[PDB]
Formats: C-alpha cells, sequence, structure tokens
C-alpha cells in the first residue's frame, strides 16, 4: 500500500489484556510547551478541606430525610462519593480545553497527575481519605455482614484498585462488554 | 552545469535529515548568477525591468528549480509592452550565445 | 478648564441625598432586607444559570430551610 | 439585526481636542522616575483571601459543570432535530465534536455581552460605544442605532499617541499625498522605499543596537522568526507564562522545549545543570547550542522579570538569552527605552530584543534588532522578508513622527510631559486601590493594574454595573487565569486626568462596597495593619504621599 509521508494514526488494542505505548519525541515536546489545567488545581490552596466538606454536607442531607436508616444512609453517601469520584478520575478520558494536536486523549486524570510522579503528597492524601470514610462507617454503628461485605468490594474495587501502580499505564478491553481502547 | 533536479532534491532531503548547520550547493549558486546575470544585462541597455523568482531553498520541502519572471499591470500600453518583449528576447538570446 | 461631550453620571448617595427619599423610620428595615438579598444572591450561582434550573434551585434550598 | 453605520458628528475644534486629549491641571500632578543602578529586585509578595471564598468558589464550579453535563447529555440523547450541528448529515463529519466546545457552549455562553463590544470613533479618553439589545440568551442582538460616551481603562495607548489632530496625522497625510497607500510585493524584488531605511537606522539608533530590521505584523514576526536558526538537536528553556506567539514559532522550529516556574532562579539554574550535564535524549549527546526566552513585562500580573540575574547565568554557563519587551518599549523607563535602562545594563549583553509599536507609538507591525554579523545573515535566512507583503508608508510616517516625537528632536518638551503623566497616574491609582481595602498586583510602575475578583458569579455583575456608571472594562477568567483567581485589568493611559481617577474611585468605592469585594490583610501595608479608610480622606492625602518611594510594598 501507499505509504504516508508524516504518519500520526491512531492504533487500537489487539489483546484482553493491554498497555499503553510509550510517547514519542514530538508528543513530549507538545506536552511540555504548555502546562496542564486538569491536574493543577489538584495542588492549590483549599483543594483537600473541599473533600471533608462535601462529606459533611452528603452525610447530612441523607441523614435529613426521616425515614432513612443509619447504616442506609452511610451507605447512600459512599454510594455518591465513590461513584462520583470514579466518574471524575478514571471514567473520563481527554481534556476539555483543546491542547495541541490530539495530546493527552489517551490518560485519565489520576494518570495526568502531576505530571505522572508517583506517591506524591496528593495522591496519599485521594487514596487515605476513602479507607479512613470506610473505617468509620463500620465502626460508626452497627452492622451485618450481608451489605458489609458488598460494601467493602464496591470501595476496594472503585476507590483502592485503580490507585495501586501496576493499574497505572493499564487498559483491560473485553471483546464485547468494552470497547476497544487505543493504545 | 551537469546536474538534474532529483540529484538536488535527494541531496537538500538528506541534508535536513542529517541536521547539518551548512547547507551550501554550488550549482545552484552558478544557475543563480547566471540568471541576475541575464536580469542585469537587460537592465543596464535598456530601460527595462525584470526580476526573478527569489526563494529560500533551505526551506523547502518539495522539490523546485530556479526559474524567471515577468509581470504586466492593466494601465500598461500595448506598443511598449511590445517593444519591452522584443528587448527581453534580445537579451536572452544575447545572453544565451557564446556557447 | 475646558468643558467637553461628557455625560456624568450621579452617584447613589448623591441622587438619595438631593432626592430627599432618606427617611429614618421606614428605610433601615429596606436595608436589611437589600443587604440579605444581595449577600445571599451573588455569593451562591444564580447569575449564570437558565431560569427553570435557578427555580429550582431556590425551591430546593427553600424546602431545606422548612425542614 | 445588523451594524449600523454611524455618522461622524460634528463639533468645535476645541471639543474634540478636549475629548481626545486632557489638559493638565497642575504642575504638581507629574512625577519623574529614577534609575536603579542595579540593586537586587527582591522576591514579590502576594496577598490572600480567606478560606470560605474559596470553598464557596469550589462549590459553584462543581455544580456548573455537573450542570453542564446534565443537559448535554439529556439533549443530545433525546432532541435530535434541534441539535444537526453536532451530527453527521450523510457521511461527513461536523466540523467540531462536542466536547472540545463544551466549555465555550456551557458557561461562556451566558457571559458573551461582556467580551465583544463594537465602538466607533478615535479611542481616546472618552470613547463612542453603540447600543445593543439582547434577545434570547445572548444569542443575536438588535441595534437601534444610538451612541453615547463612556470612559475607556482597556485601550492600549498609554502615551495618548491615538489622536485625529496633531503632526502625526499631519505626517500621515502628507505621506499618503506623496506616497500612495499600494506597494509594490515582498521585500526582496520590489517594495522597500527610502523611507523603510530611514526607520531601520532610526529604530536601530533609538534602541541603541547597531543594526535592526522591521516587519508588517508582530505575531506574524514572532511565529517566522525561530525557524530560522534552531534545529532538532537544539535546546529552548522558557517561562511558562510567554505568549502564544512564542509557542507557535517554537513549535514549528522542532528543538525541544523545557520549562521553569514563574519567577524562580534557584530551579533554573538546576535545570540548566541537568540538562547540560544529560545531553540530547536516547543518545546523551550534548546539546549544539541552548536559548533563553523570557518577556519584559507581564501583561496578566504587571511583574518586571530580573535581568541581571540572567545576564549572569548566561554569562557563567555559556548561554544565549533572548528578550520580548512590547508592553515596556515606550512606556517604562527614565527616558523611555525600555527593561535596560531602569536595571543599568548594557544593551550589548542581551542577544536579540523584539518589540511591536502597537501599544504605545500608535501604528502597527513590529521590529527586531542585533549586530551586524547577525542581521546581515538573518536578512538572508528570513522568511518573512522574501515571501510575504511589506509596510505600508502612512504607517511608516505615524511610527517615524513617534519616535522623533519621544526622542526630543521634533519637539522640544512633549514626550517628557507624557512620560510624567503617566508614572503619577498609574502610582496615584494603585496607591488609593489599595488603601481603600481592595487588592492589586504589580510592581508600584507598571501601567497594568489587575483587581481581584474570585466569585465567578461577581464579574459579570462588576461588568455591567461599571457599564450602567458609564466606564468600559475587561474582565478575563478561565482558562486563560487560574480557576481560583479571576480579576479585571486596568490599562492606565496618560490621557486621563486627575479629577477623572477621582471620579472612578469614588464609583468603584460605592460598587465594591455593594458587591463584598475589598478584603485586605496586613500583608498589604508597610505598617502590617489592616486599612479601611474613608473615601474623601484618602482622596485628600493620597496625591501627595504617592511621590514617596516607601509607601510601597513592592
Ligand atoms: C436525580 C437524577 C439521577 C440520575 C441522573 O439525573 C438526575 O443523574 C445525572 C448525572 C448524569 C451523568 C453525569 C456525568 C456524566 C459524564 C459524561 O462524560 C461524557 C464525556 C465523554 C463524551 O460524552 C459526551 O459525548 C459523547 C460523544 O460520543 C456522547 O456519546 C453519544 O451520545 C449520544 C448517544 O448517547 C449520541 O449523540 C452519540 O452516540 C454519542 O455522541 C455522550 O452522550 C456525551 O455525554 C468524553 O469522553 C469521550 O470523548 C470523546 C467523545 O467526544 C470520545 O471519542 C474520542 O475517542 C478518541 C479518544 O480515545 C478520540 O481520539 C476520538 O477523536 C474521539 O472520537 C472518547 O473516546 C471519550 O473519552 C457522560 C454522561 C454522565 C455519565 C452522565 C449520565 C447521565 C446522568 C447519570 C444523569 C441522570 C439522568
Ligand atoms: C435512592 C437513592 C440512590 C442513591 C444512588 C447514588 C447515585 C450517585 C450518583 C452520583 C452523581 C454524581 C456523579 C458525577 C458528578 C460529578 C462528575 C463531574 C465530571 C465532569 C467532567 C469532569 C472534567 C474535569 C475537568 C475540569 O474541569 N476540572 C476542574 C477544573 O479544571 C474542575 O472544574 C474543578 O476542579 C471543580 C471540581 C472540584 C470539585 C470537588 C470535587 C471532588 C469531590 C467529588 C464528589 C462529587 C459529589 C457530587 C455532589
Amino acid at each position: 500500500t501507499t505509504e504516508p509521508v508524516k504518519d500520526h494514526r491512531r492504533r487500537r488494542a489487539a489483546a484482553i489484556i493491554s498497555h499503553v505505548e510509550p510517547e514519542t519525541f514530538e508528543d513530549e515536546n507538545d506536552q511540555q510547551l504548555l502546562p496542564n489545567m486538569n491536574a493543577t488545581w489538584v495542588d492549590q490552596r483549599g483543594a483537600w478541606i473541599i473533600h471533608v466538606v462535601i462529606i459533611i454536607l452528603l452525610k447530612l442531607f441523607y441523614n435529613l430525610f426521616p425515614g432513612v436508616t443509619t447504616e442506609w444512609s452511610w451507605t447512600l453517601t459512599n454510594m455518591t462519593y465513590v461513584i462520583g469520584s470514579y466518574v471524575m478520575f478514571h471514567l473520563i478520558k481527554g481534556t476539555p480545553f483543546d491542547f495541541n494536536g490530539g495530546a493527552y486523549d489517551n490518560l485519565t486524570m489520576w494518570e495526568q497527575i502531576d505530571d505522572e510522579t508517583l506517591y506524591t503528597p496528593s495522591r496519599k492524601f485521594l487514596i487515605s481519605v476513602p479507607i479512613a470514610l470506610f473505617l468509620v462507617s463500620t465502626h460508626y454503628a452497627h452492622y451485618d455482614l450481608k451489605l458489609f461485605s458488598w460494601n467493602c468490594f464496591l470501595t476496594t474495587f472503585g476507590a483502592v484498585v485503580p490507585k495501586l501502580p501496576v493499574t497505572h499505564r493499564l487498559r483491560i478491553s473485553i471483546p464485547g462488554i468494552t470497547g476497544r481502547a487505543q493504545i | 552545469f551537469g546536474y538534474t533536479c532529483e540529484q538536488l532534491f535527494e541531496t537538500m532531503s538528506a541534508l535536513q535529515k542529517k541536521s547539518q548547520t551548512n547547507k551550501f550547493i554550488e550549482p545552484y549558486e552558478e544557475e543563480e548568477k547566471f540568471l541576475q546575470s541575464i536580469v542585469d544585462h537587460a537592465l543596464i541597455n535598456y530601460n527595462v525591468l525584470i526580476t526573478r523568482n527569489t526563494i529560500v531553498l533551505k526551506q523547502e520541502t518539495l522539490p523546485i528549480v530556479p526559474s524567471l519572471k515577468i509581470c504586466c499591470n492593466a494601465a500598461m500600453s500595448p506598443e511598449e509592452l511590445k517593444n519591452a518583449c522584443e528587448s527581453v528576447k534580445q537579451s536572452i538570446l544575447a545572453c544565451c550565445q557564446e556557447s | 478648564q475646558h468643558k467637553s461631550s461628557m455625560v456624568y453620571i450621579p452617584t447613589t448617595k448623591e441622587a438619595k441625598r438631593r432626592n430627599g427619599k432618606s427617611e429614618g423610620i421606614l428605610n433601615t428595615i429596606e436595608e436589611v432586607v437589600e443587604k440579605l438579598y444581595w449577600t445571599y444572591y451573588i455569593h451562591l450561582p444564580f447569575y449564570l444559570m437558565a431560569s427553570f434550573d435557578s427555580f429550582f434551585l431556590h425551591v430546593f434550598f427553600l424546602t431545606i430551610f422548612s425542614l | 439585526t445588523r451594524v449600523p453605520l454611524c455618522e461622524p458628528e460634528e463639533l468645535p475644534d476645541d471639543i474634540q481636542k478636549e475629548n481626545e486629549y486632557g489638559t493638565l491641571d497642575s504642575p504638581g500632578h507629574l512625577y519623574q522616575v529614577k534609575s536603579r543602578h542595579g540593586k537586587p529586585l527582591p522576591e514579590p509578595v502576594v496577598d490572600t483571601p480567606p478560606y470560605y471564598i474559596s470553598l464557596l468558589t469550589y462549590l459553584n464550579y462543581l455544580i456548573l459543570i455537573i450542570l453542564g453535563h446534565v443537559h448535554d447529555f439529556l439533549g443530545m440523547t433525546f432532541q435530535k432535530n434541534k441539535h444537526l450541528d453536532l451530527l453527521e448529515h450523510d457521511g461527513l463529519a461536523p466540523w467540531f465534536s462536542n466536547f472540545e466546545s463544551f466549555y465555550v457552549r456551557r458557561i461562556k455562553m451566558r457571559i458573551d455581552d461582556c467580551f465583544s463590544r463594537p465602538t466607533t470613533g478615535v479611542p481616546g479618553r472618552f470613547i463612542r460605544c453603540i447600543d445593543r439589545i439582547s434577545h434570547n440568551i445572548n444569542e443575536y442582538f438588535t441595534y437601534s442605532g444610538a451612541v453615547y460616551p463612556c470612559m475607556n481603562l482597556s485601550s492600549y495607548n498609554y502615551l495618548g499617541f491615538a489622536q485625529s489632530k496633531g503632526q502625526c496625522t499631519d505626517a500621515a497625510l502628507e505621506s499618503v499625498d506623496k506616497y500612495s497607500i499600494q506597494s509594490g510585493g515582498p521585500r526582496a524584488q520590489i517594495g522597500t522605499t527610502d523611507l523603510h531605511i530611514k526607520a531601520e537606522k532610526l529604530v536601530a539608533r533609538f534602541i541603541g543596537k547597531e543594526d535592526a530590521l522591521v516587519f508588517s505584523m508582530g505575531y506574524g514576526t514572532n511565529a517566522n522568526l525561530f525557524n530560522a536558526f534552531l534545529d532538532k538537536k537544539c535546546l529552548v528553556i522558557s517561562d511558562e507564562l510567554n505568549h502564544t506567539s512564542i509557542r507557535t514559532g517554537v513549535r514549528l522550529s522542532g528543538a525541544a522545549v523545557r520549562t521553569f516556574k514563574h519567577g524562580d532562579m534557584v530551579g533554573l539554574e538546576k535545570l540548566i545543570r541537568e540538562q547540560i550535564v544529560l545531553g540530547q535524549p536516547k543518545t546523551n549527546r550534548p546539546w549544539k547550542k541552548i536559548l533563553i526566552c523570557a518577556e519584559g513585562l507581564f501583561s496578566m500580573e504587571g511583574t518586571l522579570c530580573n535581568l541581571p540575574k540572567l545576564v549572569e547565568l548566561k554569562k557563567k554557563y555559556k548561554c544565549y538569552l533572548f528578550i520580548d519587551e512590547a508592553h515596556s518599549i515606550g512606556a517604562m523607563g527614565p527616558t523611555g527605552r525600555g527593561v535596560c535602562e531602569i536595571f543599568g545594563v548594557d544593551p550589548k549583553d542581551v542577544d536579540i530584543l523584539m518589540g511591536t509599536f502597537t501599544k504605545s507609538f500608535g501604528a502597527a507591525g513590529g521590529y527586531i534588532a542585533a549586530d551586524q554579523w547577525i542581521i546581515d545573515r538573518l536578512r538572508l535566512d528570513l522568511t518573512t522578508v522574501s515571501y510575504s507583503e511589506s509596510m505600508p508608508a502612512p504607517v511608516l510616517a505615524q511610527t517615524i513622527s513617534s519616535l522623533q516625537t519621544i526622542s526630543g528632536e521634533i519637539c522640544p518638551g512633549q514626550g517628557t510631559e507624557r512620560l510624567q503623566r503617566i508614572a503619577f497616574n498609574s502610582r496615584y491609582l494603585r496607591l488609593a486601590l489599595q488603601r481603600l481595602g481592595f487588592i492589586v498586583y504589580g510592581v508600584a510602575d507598571s501601567p497594568v493594574i489587575p483587581l481581584l475578583l474570585y466569585c465567578p458569579s461577581k464579574m459579570p455583575a462588576f461588568s455591567r454595573m461599571m457599564l450602567q456608571r458609564r466606564i468600559a472594562v475587561v474582565v478575563v477568567a478561565y482558562p486563560a487565569t487560574p480557576l481560583i483567581e479571576s480579576r479585571v485589568r486596568f490599562c492606565m493611559s496618560a490621557s486621563l486626568t486627575k479629577e477623572d481617577i477621582d471620579y472612578l474611585l469614588r464609583h468603584v468605592s460605592e460598587v465594591g462596597d455593594k458587591l463584598n469585594l475589598k478584603s485586605n490583610s496586613g500583608k498589604s501595608s508597610y505598617d502590617g495593619k489592616r486599612q479601611r479608610w474613608d473615601i474623601e480622606e484618602v482622596i485628600r492625602r493620597t496625591p501627595e504621599d504617592c511621590k514617596d518611594d516607601k509607601y510601597f510594598v513592592n
């Protein structure tokens, strides 16, 4: 076939388990030219207490309705926080603002945090907060293992599992359940 | 001059890929000097001014060779244009001769 | 000085003091209401929203207070 | 449904002259700046607001982001016929997808009335604006053909050279009469005249270099300058707050890019050392050259760069220096030479100096100055010179007239009065605003005075309320700025007088009291005490005390 002079073609995965290919020289220059704005706001002033305030308000609003049960209210607020965090961090790929070319079209925000540097204080805080919430919820009131097992399973697999370094730069594509991911 | 367009294109592409600071080619310079010689000869003898195509070779990516150009506008008269055409033809014929 | 073609808009205090609108008995309540309304309205997003959503959020806050 | 064409107004000469340029009141309202002689530049200090403001900002942005996606999803899923722009008709993709235009449609659209405003006439100290009415939600406008004057604090005329009656206008008209408005072509075959060389030599002498070049556009100058001498094997070290034109030029050049934090020199030195040691990627061979790009004065912050430290570093580590100064070539300095005059640095230390005429001289274009053996090579290696159109005659005449006026040749004592007036106005406004209780940025002399508004919904209220008072201002926000910090940028000019500033101070004080915009701490006053002065006392005491160079923290 005819070969292009300059080729920038997106390639998709071809296996159940796969990893994203490391970037090139031109892509590295494009990312280094302009600071990223999706990952800068996490380290700024007043960006840590906000999660605590959100948790406090979610507890109060879910407890406000008379018909709710304390175990049910805490499970529902866990639902809200875990789903919101998963949607914001791990679900959406890309940048709302336009960068040069495709740029950060393949990585998520959690991967973009602090220029892919691991073991940063913000990451430690973001991984420690859900754990503290889980232990506080468990110790606060009476519980039965029935919903407890599923709640801890969701806490582990929706908040803890994605944060491990083993899952960094990792993509899973089921042949039919999940669409193919660009590598 | 003993050179062809394809050889010049290959030389320029290789030099650009190799990232050499110094990019100098002799036959291109000789051809440009020759064309400027036609321009000057046409200017000194007769009050007619023409120009050649001014390009930067080290920035181009596609094949291109030096050339010459003549422009015209809507305020001229046919007789002067015909006289200028005859003059430039005579200049080109005189310069290209003596082979 | 020299005159120009500019039309100067008087400030609120000057207009109020030249209008005789200020009345001690029946203006402090109005000023308090104005302050309470503006402080509530400015620091929270109602001003970049749509009418339906703004009304919905007003009803949400009103119900939260009423409960 | 269409912008009407406004008939010019017929007025006597004196009224129009007063509208364009204002006469001085008292000779005590002037200030002459003094050189620094090279004493060190201290690290800047920034004030901060309380926590609850930031918390409210975070909640506001979170709610806006959630609701935007809710509306987008519902509308795209159900009402397809309404949104035909974002769907493929017949095997053709749309011009743009929904995702990249999210910020423009969802949050910016509600504020489109405060961004683009048509005007007419010469922009002086009073600008005439066209009246318009909004329909739907800023989708289209209807115009009634009515005009009204406003005070302008948003136009780039620092020295007030934008006039319709003056020596520069006479020179422009004479040039139009002598030279036609048309040019020949690229400045390598036809299109060069004696005026071009005269402007070349005049600019070269004014700056202090040996030779120069003049171009018709500044953005094109920056976008085409870099590829002439840079290559894939070189390295470019630049700040994080540079202009877009430099970024485009570096992208076209193809070299490697490393960036350092704003105002940090320890990090810069560490980066230079590491980059020298490591070398090229994947081969670890030495770089061919290293270049440092910076800006003379930053418009978004109103702060200066520490030139002596850069010169010392480039001398010690054998590097090259490139300085971009378009906001500081005519408005700053004891005599207006630029950033090289206040610090006392010899002009020969910097390699390449660039600037534009748009901001201060009232004409469009740009230039570049360097040594003779560099300009001789560049006149051949540049692509702007041999491929693009040339600069017209009236613009050259206006630029020459402005430069000869500032230099003190054509008129004896007109430029110095302008410099003193602009300096005094900037100092007075900054000191009065800080004594009121607001938050400002700057270095006590920059013409840019950014006042900070933090809540997302306060900028449109401030803009509309200032418009109702017949004052024109410009407000910027995300992503052009950090998420938390929004601001309004004041551009002070020499044409404004002191009474205009008093009028502005009264109105802004009232509006800030209404909107709760003044929140100051003890880090902004020299005595360490938070200050809330009453307005008349400020007006009485500030203009005398603004001259002493001790009342300013930075
Ligand atoms: C009280 C009640 C409770 C319940 C409730 O209400 C309140 O709670 C409410 C709370 C709601 C959630 C809140 C927040 C979100 C996140 C949002 O996040 C989307 C952001 C993504 C895009 O999504 C938008 O755009 C999509 C475009 O396809 C729309 O999809 C189709 O929409 C229609 C069919 O559905 C049809 O028009 C079409 O079939 C098609 O347009 C979608 O609808 C729309 O949202 C951004 O990511 C992508 O960006 C690119 C897309 O441009 C992808 O392609 C790229 O791929 C390569 C990169 O790899 C590049 O190189 C290629 O160039 C390039 O092609 C890229 O792969 C991928 O990363 C998705 C929705 C969700 C979960 C909401 C759901 C509804 C609720 C549950 C409400 C609920 C009602
Ligand atoms: C019967 C009851 C059953 C209960 C069932 C419970 C269901 C739970 C439903 C959950 C609904 C909420 C899920 C998603 C809502 C939020 C998702 C937003 C993601 C939209 C796209 C994100 C793009 C990021 C780019 C961007 O603009 N970034 C940033 C700027 O550059 C961004 O604009 C700012 O920084 C603001 C974000 C900071 C605010 C703090 C959030 C942290 C805590 C998250 C908890 C969420 C709780 C929701 C109430």
